[PDB]
């Protein structure tokens, strides 16, 4: 299904002015992309 | 192989020592090492501290006709154990280690006993979080007087803590379902005796085929571990639908669903019913094994049915609360209500005795009658269960005591108590040969001088109780009174006034006021069961007996008919049965031939059912 | 002959039964295992396995394809299909129909899928499938955070206050930008409040207030 | 008058004795 | 899976059977060399039960008996008779010394291994070859051990690891390593060792069963295809041919008569690996070792027949069925008497 | 009312004993402290190098037994302060 396209947006947290949050891991790091391709039912998933 | 020659012995003969060998054939000689270990243990178990094997030889006959095996044994004397010296990093547990080490001076040295002591020290230390102890032991031998002293080097090591408990087999069940069964909490010290509780708990639920425990070390820290459980879900429960439509039945149906795990949530459900031209039935049963986080259970059922001519109907409700009182025992209690009505009853001695005790006065030999009551009752019970399997137990025992008491203000006044027990005793290290005993008892009576209503009477017989007999065949039979039937033109000669002249005996079971049933079964493996079947089908042999009798039967007014007050008329049968955990559940196939029977008994040597009980 | 099997498989793939296409593809691989058509047929079989939900066979076919193609002009297509294959193993028709929340099931497959999509996005930043891959990565990231959340709630109910604190810290390190963390933080505060650790509770309260909305 | 459709899925038509059984 | 030939051999001369008698039950299914022996017109024989008897060599009548068992004695190795003493071994590592006038036990000793081959007697020396590779030299008068030597013991076969022979004061020995050697019998001091055969089938190919010394030349053959003529003072090969079997061979007339692994009968010259003749009519029927009796070779089989073979060209002279149970050990003959014991307890004299 | 329901014992935190508490001194390094006491189970994920040791036991149908120990370390890794809470308020 296309339910994955309804996932909520992500948003970074900030510190309460004077104490930090633990240093995060390098896992589950999502790179920034352009978004030029199609999604969901608009994609061709047949072999080329 | 033709001959094994064991030479060099004086204390023992070949015939006994060879009796513990696996070899007694060609191309099997590779197993010889196991027999040599056996010899090492046999002598090591008798104090022969210097026992060894100097050489062995295996050789072929001419033209590969057979094999000769010869073992050259050096047999020493017997040594006595003078004491045990224990030292090292005992970490405060020396009193328990010493208690586990005490021996009677002069006892014959036994290498296995030494191994057992070492294993017990590791087991003891595991209880306090010493996950990886380092324990070694060795004998010191004084040959001047054949004395052996045992030295044990013990180092408890570090305490371990559990960082995370992870599961990798939950495809359908909720994670919470398994965490509720752990007795080891995270962020606390490890206990081997506490972790092992989990592998029993996950089996008692009956939702899994296997539980594999594990311990893995954290690569970044010398004192922390992870505990990982692996399970494989057993498909549990089914949904059935059928169509009864026909030219005689009209439009009719049957349907229902039963599961011991509903969509993986832990709730048990059962929904059943049917409708046709002659009877209606519906039942709803739902229960929550976990109402609160501490294990309090709550559930109940509603039901309704009716049958047309005699004609009767009933309906009611049962709500039951229950809870554990210790690790193994639990209690149940609850309340319920049932409505019952009867009409067009055939006159019977037992039924009329009931009606007279109730204050009813049905006309003699007259089917034009009715009776109805509203009965409120209190339910209670008690259970015990230490079985290690949900379906095919190998050890332990189970006890289930139940009963009911009427509530003053109700129309009926009665009490009923039943007891269901079973015990499994293994006779096999591999748990393939097992002896299973099963017993059931029940008794009840009225209060206030009134009789027990006949529709709550006990019946026995059938594949669920005593194998080989037709359901409800065991017990007292109905005696009918001679006379207002509408079937006289065509029919029971005792009910119709045209042919009904005197009291008559019959084969119509009425059930009794007391029963006792018991059997013994031998559970065994068979050569025709392959791995596909070895884990799903059980083959057993059995012997069944049972008796049902009528409390308050009065034989003094009936001299030409059997006396039903005698409880000793025990019916007995024996046979063989196969229990198969098919994709549709634990189906039961059985054949038995009654060997002790009484007048009026009806036999059914072959029975089949869908099991899912006992 | 491979030309008739190929034509039949192509006709069934364009408009036809998936099983018939599989049968023809299997006959072609069984009879002509080393011909040039294997460059498309093997892929057609993996694709077909996906369409027929023959997931263990899609995985075996993918592993064999990759072993035989250390490099390939369309290797990223196959990796993408593997990621879809792993996502296909988390759900079931019964959980979906009744509206069941699946975050409490063991996320073994969600992690495997995450790893495959991560490798796809990082290794081929100019891949034509990038947009869909990043949407799935967002979905799966939340899929995992909900699991950690549910376990933390269970332990708060049972009273394992230390397990609760450590599980929520793990959530802070691994999913600092999802909804599950904002929802979990009150559990951290209450767990601290059941122990005499008020100085730490102040810190939790300040974090919650700073990001309140 | 009957069919075997899937493991744990049974159907048949068998006036009639038609039925269906599904196990999880 | 082999055909056992039944040739139409005429029983020429119709050898006359003088008698048959029996002691005990017989060796039966067990492989052994528990052969009877003839000395001073008395035939000595025993079974595994421990029953040992002396019989009159001229008519087969029993003249003396003893029981050596109360478990059974499980006697093996055969009986060796020399001078005034009779020696018999056992699989219990016991060796019994009986006298020749009355076979009551004179002494017995422990040999630390099964006595699986023929004991032999030299000049005051009893040589016992054990199953574990130890060769033990016993004192003929009391069982004392003068010396021992030991060879290596590969995990191969039993084969009745061949008994030692003697020449010029030294023992001529060998074993299942495909090796032969000589040991000085005064000290147990090894003089030389030599290799007869080699094999790549280290777990498949057998190496050795009996050496004989003729005119100072050592003649022996390894199972794995190697019949050799060696010097006596050193492990020096005189000649060799790729022949080999388990059963012992006959040397006489400057000719060597051998039986192959497949029961092929062959006659070779004594000066080289030169074949004189072969016969196959008894081929694939398990044969015992041959003896030379009245100028003709006598060979038996597993089916109860004896065969008289012409020493010149291998011509088959006669055959006669004596005991349907078969023979396992070789026949013996002396002073015109041909004596043989069947697989079972029955002993025949022709 | 709920006093009759069986409740398995609950343990939380690492194991503490006076014999080891008496061994900690200002001036010890983090490695010496972890060695002597064991790996800490709780720390301040948002702040300074502060370690917490909590000993908590809850026997069935009993009260809560708890002790805590707090260690404050500098950025150098040297222990600067030791605090103890032998009982709950």
């Amino acid at each position: 299904d296309e339910a994955y396209l309804e996932a909520a947006p992500l948003a970074e947290l900030h510190a309460p002015a004077g104490m930090i949050l633990p240093v995060t891991s390098g896992d589950y790091a999502i790179p920034v992309t352009n978004g030029s391709g199609a999604v969901g039912k608009a994609l061709d998933i047949r072999p080329p | 192989i033709q001959q094994i020659n064991i030479v060099g012995n004086h204390a023992f003969t070949t015939d006994e020592l060879i009796s513990h060998f696996q070899l007694r054939r060609k191309y099997q000689k590779q197993k010889l090492a196991g027999d040599l270990e056996t010899l090492r243990s046999y002598y090591l178990d008798r104090g022969y501290a210097r026992f060894n094997i100097d050489s062995t030889q295996v050789s072929l006959t001419p033209d590969k006709k057979g094999i000769y095996v010869t073992v050259n044994i050096t047999e020493g004397d017997q040594y006595k154990l003078s004491g045990v010296e224990v030292s090292g990093n005992l970490a405060g547990h020396s009193a328990e280690i010493e208690q586990l080490t005490k021996i009677e001076p002069g006892e014959l040295y036994n290498g296995t006993k030494v191994t057992k002591m070492e294993d017990d020290i590791k087991k003891l230390l595991g209880r306090y979080g010493y996950a990886y102890p380092r324990v070694q032991s060795m004998p010191e031998i004084n040959d001047a007087d054949k004395t052996v002293k045992l030295r044990v080097n013990v180092d408890a090591g570090n305490r371990f803590y559990v960082r995370k408990i992870r599961f990798e087999g939950n495809d359908t069940s909720k994670d919470a379902v398994l965490r509720r069964e752990m007795r080891q909490m995270e962020g606390a010290w490890l206990g081997s005796d506490l972790v092992d509780q989990g592998k029993e708990r996950l089996n008692r639920l009956g939702f899994f085929e296997t539980v594999d425990t594990d311990t893995q070390r954290v690569p970044g820290s010398p004192d922390q571990v992870d505990v990982v459980y692996k399970v494989k879900e057993r498909n549990t429960g089914c949904f059935n639908f059928g169509i009864g439509y026909g030219t005689e039945s009209g439009v009719s149906f049957q349907a229902g669903v039963q599961q011991d795990n509903w969509l993986g949530t832990g709730y048990a459900v059962g929904i059943n019913g049917t409708k046709n031209d002659y009877q209606t039935y519906a039942e709803l049963s739902v229960t929550n094994p976990y109402f609160t986080v501490d294990g309090v259970s709550l559930g109940g059922r509603l039901f309704y049915n009716d049958f047309q001519a005699y004609t009767n109907k009933s309906y009611g409700t049962d709500v039951t609360l229950g809870f554990p009182i210790n690790e193994y025992n639990s209690l149940r209690a609850g309340l319920g209500y049932v409505h019952n009505s009867l009409s067009n009853m055939q006159p019977q001695v037992a039924m009329w005795r009931y009606l007279y005790s109730m204050g009813e006065h049905p006309s003699t030999s007259d089917q034009d009658n009715s009776f109805k009551t509203d009965d409120f009752t209190f339910n209670y019970g008690w259970t015990y269960n230490k079985l290690d399997r949900g379906y095919f137990p190998t050890d332990g025992s189970r006890v289930n005591l139940t009963g009911k008491v009427t509530i003053p203000g109700s129309d009926n006044e009665y009490y009923k108590v039943t007891l269901d027990t079973a015990t499994y005793v293994p006779i096999d290290d591999d748990h393939k040969w097992v002896v299973l005993g099963r017993t059931r008892w029940g008794y009840g009576d009225g209060l206030g001088g009134k009789e027990m209503p006949f529709y709550e009477n006990f019946y026995a017989g059938g594949s669920s109780t005593v194998r080989g007999f037709q359901s409800n065949t065991i017990g007292p039979k109905a005696v009918y009174f001679p006379q207002a039937s509408n079937y006289d033109p065509d029919d029971y000669e005792c009910a119709t006034q045209d042919g009904a002249k005197d009291l008559c005996k019959s084969d119509d079971a009425v059930g009794g006021n007391a029963m006792a049933v018991a059997s013994l079964e031998f559970i065994t493996p068979t050569p025709f069961i392959s791995d596909k079947y070895a884990n799903s089908v059980r083959t057993s042999f059995f012997w069944d007996m049972g008796t049902v009798w009528d409390t308050n039967w009065d034989s003094s007014q009936y001299s030409g008919y059997p006396d039903y007050s005698d409880p000793s008329n025990i019916r007995m049968s024996a046979g063989i049965a196969l229990q198969w955990m098919s994709p549709l559940g634990p189906l039961v196939f059985s054949y038995a031939q009654p060997f002790k029977k009484y007048d009026g008994d009806k036999a059914e040597q072959f029975q089949f059912n869908i099991g899912k009980t006992w | 002959p491979p030309n008739e099997i190929y034509a039949t498989a192509q006709q069934k793939l364009q408009d036809g039964n998936w099983r018939q296409a599989i049968t023809q593809l299997e006959a072609l691989d069984n009879r002509y295992p080393f011909g040039p058509y294997s460059q498309q047929v093997q892929l057609d079989l993996i694709y077909a396995y996906y369409k027929n939900a023959d997931l263990p066979l899609a995985q075996a076919a993918i592993d064999r394809f990759i072993r035989l193609n250390p490099t390939h002009p369309n290797i990223d297509y196959v990796m993408y299909m593997r990621g879809l294959t792993n996502m296909a193993l988390d759900d079931s028709a019964l959980q979906g129909f009744f509206g069941v929340d699946r975050s409490d099931r063991d996320p073994q497959h969600a992690r495997a899928a995450f790893s495959d999509f991560s490798k796809l996005v990082r290794g081929y930043p100019n891949s034509q499938y990038t947009t869909d891959a990043t949407k799935r990565l967002v979905f799966l990231k939340d899929r995992l955070a909900k699991y950690e959340y549910s376990v933390a709630e269970y332990y708060t109910e049972r009273g394992a206050w230390v397990a609760v604190v450590n599980r929520v810290e793990g959530m802070l390190r691994d999913y600092p930008d999802t909804q599950a963390t904002r929802d979990a933080l009150p559990l951290m505060e209450n767990a601290y409040r059941q122990m005499q650790m008020n100085a730490q509770a102040e810190k939790v309260a300040k974090i919650i207030a700073a990001n309140s909305s | 008058l009957n069919a075997e459709i899937r493991d744990n899925v049974r159907f048949g038509l068998e006036a009639v004795n038609a039925n269906f059984r599904y196990c999880f | 899976v082999k055909m056992s030939p039944l040739p139409t051999v005429e029983n020429q001369f119709t050898p006359t059977t003088a008698w048959s008698t029996s002691v005990g039950s017989g060796i039966g299914n067990f492989y052994s060399n528990l052969h009877p022996a003839l000395a001073d017109n008395v035939v000595y024989a025993a079974d595994r039960a421990g029953l040992v008897k002396a019989l009159n060599a001229d008519d087969g009548k029993e003249i003396w008996s003893v029981s050596l068992a109360e478990e059974p004695a499980l006697l093996s190795g055969g009986v060796t008779v020399s001078g005034g003493h009779v020696y018999i071994g056992s699989e219990k590592a016991q060796v019994y010394a009986l006298n020749t006038s009355d076979g009551t036990v004179a002494w017995q000793t422990k040999v630390a291994g099964e006595a699986l081959s023929r004991p032999v007697v030299s000049d005051g020396l009893v040589l016992i070859h054990t199953s574990n590779g130890q060769l033990q030299a016993l004192n003929e008068a009391d069982g004392a051990v003068k010396w021992t030597v030991n060879l290596d013991m590969p995990s191969l076969s039993l084969r009745g690891e061949s008994a030692p022979t003697t020449a010029f004061g030294a023992a001529v020995v060998g074993g299942d390593n495909g090796r032969v050697s000589a040991v000085l019998m005064e000290q147990g001091q090894m003089i030389w060792q030599q290799r007869i055969s080699q094999a790549t089938g280290s777990t498949e190919i057998d190496r050795l069963s009996t050496p004989v010394v003729v005119n100072g030349v050592v003649f022996a053959l390894a199972y794995n295809g190697n019949l050799t003529a060696l010097d006596l003072r050193s492990g020096q090969i005189m000649w060799k041919r790729e022949l080999g079997s388990v059963n012992d061979f006959i040397v006489d007339g400057n000719r060597i008569y051998l039986v192959d692994q497949n029961d092929r009968v062959m006659a070779l010259t004594i000066d080289g690996g030169v074949t004189l003749w072969t016969q196959s009519d008894l081929l694939h029927r398990l044969l015992t070792s041959p003896v030379l009796y009245n100028g003709n070779l006598v060979v038996g089989d597993s089916e109860g027949y004896l065969h008289w073979i012409n020493v010149e060209d291998g011509r088959f002279v006669a055959q006669q069925k004596v005991d349907s149970s078969g023979f396992q050990t070789e026949p013996v003959a002396a002073d015109g008497k041909l004596l043989i014991q069947a697989k079972d307890g029955t002993v025949y004299s022709i | 009312l709920e006093r009759v329901v069986y409740r398995p014992d609950i343990n939380q935190g690492n194991y503490l004993t006076a014999n080891d508490v008496s061994k900690i001194r200002v001036g010890m390094t983090q490695q010496q402290v972890a060695y002597a006491l064991g790996t800490p189970l709780m720390s301040d994920p948002f702040g300074t190098n502060t370690w917490f040791y909590v000993f908590r036991q809850q026997p069935g149908h009993e009260g809560v037994t708890q002790q805590t120990l707090t260690l404050t370390f500098n950025s150098s890794g040297v222990l600067t302060n030791i605090d103890n809470k032998p009982a709950l308020s």
